[PDB]
């Protein structure tokens, strides 16, 4: 079955790193596109980042541009989220998504609720 | 949320509860089904156009 | 005999179908039927005129069928792909968390998914007054770190000429849509762009352009002319 | 040299035909690559285009001329084919207009059935009556040698295959431009920057829709009127002009030679 | 207490697959290695129907193997006989976007839903002699994606939220309400005594229910993406799943596991359509590269390529007595094979 576990993120100072690490089961990992997004208190699912198959397509939300970092193994089955400089309105629970079809450019529904191939997600406050 | 979680969790114990057979018996059984009704499958072995019903 | 009777029998039934059945084929091919999409529920699509809503609508005795979705889960990836063969789809997103990059996402995935890679799309930019009160009051800027660099076309055209800060807030907006549209496909579909206000009648006129201009293209294509 | 003239008319005329049948039957066998109507009348054209230089290459290389009935037949067959070919290149043109001039409420039962009605049957009704008034306007005693059936009354030859002609190159030539006005209106649309740049697609296809309207028959109006070049021009683009439609609409087309493989 | 009953389920999980590890012995292919190989048969189109305007997306043959019915986007629902290629009750629909349709086991009633979440029932004779809407079901809040007649009397729909139903066709309501899948249902099948059915969904798990009462017996997660199509075995002790991924799986009953995988490396697209042949030694896949692959059901290799179409496939059956498959298309045609 698929599954896919987010690890890493707690309390972090402001301004402060982190790593978010994604584990893939289930499934051939390079066929896919990955996808990172995030669920703010009260604020509902919102797209932060993507990467392709093998990347040379990243992209990023313009808030995170300068600042997030989106890679991923595909011999290791894994993707990671590097938050270099954290803010405080960046708390949210972030989650590891994998789109629906393989060797597709599109992917749809990732920050919809109730979205069948995404994990559980990380809880990252960023708080004095 | 919590319900969803209580019913996925008992449709589990349901789904742990029941008993499966070999592997290897279902094979045997479903290549003994094949093998039995394998005369009587018209995509299996071409048929003359006599009692075909798309001549 | 009872072979050749029933024959008979099934073969003018089989005619007075043939009839009516050109006949409806008569009325479908003069349809134009549209997909009305929408970013989101705060999008004003009933305005730029269940499970599913029709709207029958004529100009200059040419027909259009728009179909709104209703009654459907968020997830929309696979009822989507009953809506490959419309002429277009006019996708209305509000330019005032971040929807306008939900609105950029969707965009990019309806316009590179492979069974509507020869639908074109019509983009209606609402909300123009409440992007132009939002420049003038002291969240664009934040959102969209480029926007910084960013500076007004040659051809921006401003007739209403507000102030050169909403322009160029407007004019960035369809640029990041364009960019998609551009990058993405290139002589399969065409994405036409437009601004409105939510209080002009115009609409249907811009739609029925780009109909117009999507059906010529499609009849050029034929020719590999384009 | 008059004598020149007659071995690249015969050349042109059988590269042509063995092309002109080598598209045919591709588009014919072929079910998939004729679903739209310009695949039905671009066989409609090629057909009639092949009937046409296979009867001119009949009535040049026979020489018959103490059989008044059989030479009043070919002249008759030979303009027939002749005027239908001109009013299939007009059927493309008319067509060309219902699909990018009138955009909306095109649809008419019998599409191809209508088109071919008119092209074959106007060109029928046009030889019946000139046969009508007399069948001596087909004997003998464009006419390569000095003996050819062909037209001799010298007045119906500028009312039905000029006149027609003319007719037929104008409306050609008219929906020409507004098919390439169209075409420069969108490659001027610059989008985001540099949009559509020019490549060898968009030439070839202007190729193929100037050999498929009939524009080099225009050469005809300089070589009539005497420019020794002009006519040389006007019979190698005429003459071989099925070629060319082979070139450009079977040889060229991807999904034709994805058929043949 | 959550995050404890997260633990629990994750511990069942693992438990169950150990139990599936224990129970798996021998693969089905070390089985089926002694067995003769189809011998790379051919079929050719023996019949195109062509009476659709806009691209069809089901097609549902008749009990007697004869009458089949289509149903496409322009709104329509032809009843073709296939045998003289003629068509009867051409019957227009009130919403055009049509999804799925269904030929009653009686041959008196045929099914039909789509984006209007409601399935209708058509009443095929009456002494009018003019078919007309004997019912309208409407208790889904999606898409209705599928939809099998149980006995003529009842009818059981799958839809985009979520959720089957078992419908009473007399007093139009809902009898029993099957839930368990997160993914919008794609397909459903009845087995042949009509006993249970398996549903596939949108994401990677298909779950087996028995209609009486409805309470998910079993569940079988092998794919990676969505599931568009699922067949029955004939003998009722298996079925097989078309997905996304472009992989096709024989799952069985009474053992809870894969038995074989149905893939080829130049295969990159996803299934749309599966079914069985009359003895279940072949199974036909439908793909979206526009063609149609025979597969020896015990071998895993490809033994025949059915590419008649020019757009992606989306439906196609088996006939009662496997005289032929019907296959249809986005390109608005229908062909029969043999
Ligand atoms: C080109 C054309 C007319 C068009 C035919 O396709 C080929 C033909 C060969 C002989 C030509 C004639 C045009 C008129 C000519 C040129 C004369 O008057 C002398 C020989 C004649």
């Amino acid at each position: 079955q698929v599954q896919l576990q987010e690890s890493g993120g707690g309390l972090v100072q402001p301004g402060g790193s982190l790593r978010l690490s994604c584990a893939a089961s289930g499934f051939t990992f390079s066929n896919y596109k990955m996808n990172w997004v995030r669920q703010a208190p009260g604020k509902g699912l919102e797209w932060v980042s993507d990467i392709s198959q093998s990347g040379a397509s990243i992209s990023y939300t313009g808030s995170v541009k300068g600042r997030f970092t989106i890679s991923r193994d595909n011999a290791k089955n894994t993707l990671y989220l590097q938050m270099n400089s954290l803010k405080p309105e960046d708390t949210a629970v972030y989650y590891c998504a994998r789109c629906p079809a393989p060797f597709t450019r599109d992917c749809f529904d990732v920050t919809s609720t109730t979205y069948a191939y995404r994990g559980q997600g990380t809880q990252v406050t960023v708080s004095s | 949320s919590i319900a969803q979680a209580r019913k996925l969790v008992e449709q589990l114990k349901m789904e742990a509860n029941i008993d499966r057979i070999k592997v290897s018996k279902a094979a045997a059984d479903l290549m003994a089904y094949c093998e039995a009704h394998a005369k009587e499958d018209p995509l299996l072995t071409p048929v003359p156009a006599s009692e075909n019903p798309f001549r | 005999e009872d072979q050749r009777n029933e024959e008979k029998a099934q073969r003018e039934a089989n005619k007075k179908i043939e009839k009516q059945l050109q006949k409806d084929k008569q009325v479908y091919r003069a349809t134009h039927r549209l997909l009305l999409l929408g970013a989101g529920e705060s999008g004003k699509n009933t305005i730029v005129k269940s499970g599913i809503f029709e709207t029958k609508f004529q100009v200059d005795k040419v027909n259009f069928h728009m179909f709104d979705v209703g009654a459907q889960r968020d997830e929309r990836r696979k009822w989507i792909q009953c809506f490959n063969d419309v002429t277009a789809i006019i996708f209305v997103v509000a330019s005032s968390t971040n929807r306008l990059q939900a609105a950029l996402k969707l965009f990019d995935s309806i316009w590179n998914n492979k069974w509507l890679r020869d639908t074109s799309v019509i983009l209606f930019l609402n909300k123009q007054d409440l992007l132009a009160e939002k420049v003038l009051a002291g969240k664009i800027e934040d959102y969209f770190p480029e926007f910084a660099r960013y500076t007004t076309p040659e051809d921006a055209t401003p007739e209403p000429g507000e102030d050169p800060r909403v322009t160029r807030a407007k004019y960035f907006i369809r640029d990041e849509f364009l960019r998609i549209s551009t990058a993405s496909g290139d002589g399969r579909h065409y994405c036409y762009p437009h601004f409105t206000c939510a209080v002009d009648t115009e609409n249907i006129r811009r739609v029925f352009n780009d109909c117009r201009d999507i059906i010529q293209r499609m009849h050029l294509r034929q020719y590999e002319l384009l | 040299q008059m004598m020149a003239l007659t071995f690249i008319t015969y050349i042109g005329c059988g590269l042509s035909s063995i092309f002109l049948s080598v598209t045919l039957v591709t588009y014919i066998a072929f079910e998939k690559i004729r679903r739209d109507y310009p695949s039905k009348i671009l066989i409609q054209l090629c057909a009639a285009l092949l009937l046409l230089n296979l009867i001119f290459l009949l009535d040049s290389w026979i020489a018959l001329y103490n059989t008044r009935g059989f030479c009043i037949a070919v002249a008759v067959f030979l303009h027939y084919f002749l005027l239908v070919s001109f009013t299939w290149m007009g059927l493309e043109a008319f067509h060309m207009y219902l699909a990018l001039v009138k955009v909306f409420n095109t649809y008419i039962r019998k599409y191809i059935l209508k088109f071919c009605i008119v092209g074959w049957g106007i060109p029928a009704v046009v030889v019946s009556i000139v046969l009508t008034i007399s069948p001596d306007n087909y004997g003998i005693g464009n006419g390569t040698p000095d003996d050819f059936c062909w037209i001799n009354s010298n007045v119906v030859f500028y009312i039905t295959v000029v006149g027609y002609f003319c007719v037929i190159f104008l409306l050609n030539v008219s929906m020409f431009i507004v098919v390439l006005v169209q075409l420069c209106r969108i490659k001027k649309k610059k989008q985001l920057g540099a949009q559509r740049k020019t490549s060898i697609q968009d030439l070839r296809s202007i190729a193929g829709l100037t050999f498929l309207l009939g524009i080099t028959w225009g050469f005809a109006f300089f070589a009539w009127g005497v420019n020794v070049t002009f006519m040389y021009l006007f019979a190698i683009f005429n003459t071989l002009q099925g070629f060319f439609i082979f070139i450009f609409y079977c040889a060229a087309k991807e999904n034709v030679r994805k058929q043949w493989r | 207490e959550l995050d404890q009953l997260r633990q629990e389920a994750e511990q069942l999980k693992n438990q169950i697959r150990d139990a599936r590890k224990a129970c798996a012995d021998a693969t089905l292919s070390q089985i089926t290695n002694n067995i003769d190989p189809v011998g790379r048969i051919q079929m050719r189109t023996r019949r195109t129907l062509r009476g659709h305007l806009a691209k069809i997306y089901a097609m549902h043959w008749g009990t007697d193997s004869r009458l089949l019915v289509s149903a496409s986007q322009d709104g329509k629902l032809i009843i073709w006989d296939s045998y003289t290629t003629n068509k009867v009750h051409a019957i227009p629909l009130r919403s055009s976007w049509v999804m799925t349709c269904a030929y009653a086991p009686s041959g008196n009633y045929v099914a039909c839903g789509g984006l209007d979440n409601i399935c209708s029932i058509y009443n095929l004779k009456t002494r009018e002699g003019n078919v007309r809407v004997s019912r309208e079901l409407a208790g889904h809040t999606g898409y209705l994606s599928c939809c099998r007649f149980l006995d003529d009397n009842q009818i059981v729909t799958s839809s985009g939220d979520t959720t089957c139903a078992l419908w009473d066709i007399e007093t139009g309501q809902q009898t029993t309400t099957f839930t368990g899948h997160t993914g919008d249902v794609m397909s459903l099948s009845l087995a042949p005594d009509t006993r249970l059915f398996v549903s596939g969904a949108c994401d990677a798990s298909a779950k087996l229910w028995d209609v009486r009462e409805g309470m998910c017996r079993q569940t079988f997660t092998g794919h990676e993406s969505d599931i568009n199509a699922i067949c029955f075995f004939p003998n009722g002790n298996a079925f097989a799943t078309g997905s996304d991924d472009a992989t096709c799986r024989l799952f069985d009953l009474r053992a809870d596991q894969e038995l074989m995988t149905y893939s080829h490396d130049n295969i990159i697209c996803g299934i749309t359509s599966v079914s069985f042949s009359k003895s279940g030694r072949l199974l036909l896949a439908g793909y979206d590269d526009f063609n149609c692959n025979v597969w020896d059901a015990l071998k895993a290799d490809r033994a025949g390529v059915l590419a008649g179409h020019d757009n992606r496939v989306s439906c196609l059956g088996v006939t009662d007595d496997g005289m032929a498959v019907a296959t249809g298309s986005w390109d608005s045609f229908l062909k029969i094979w043999n």
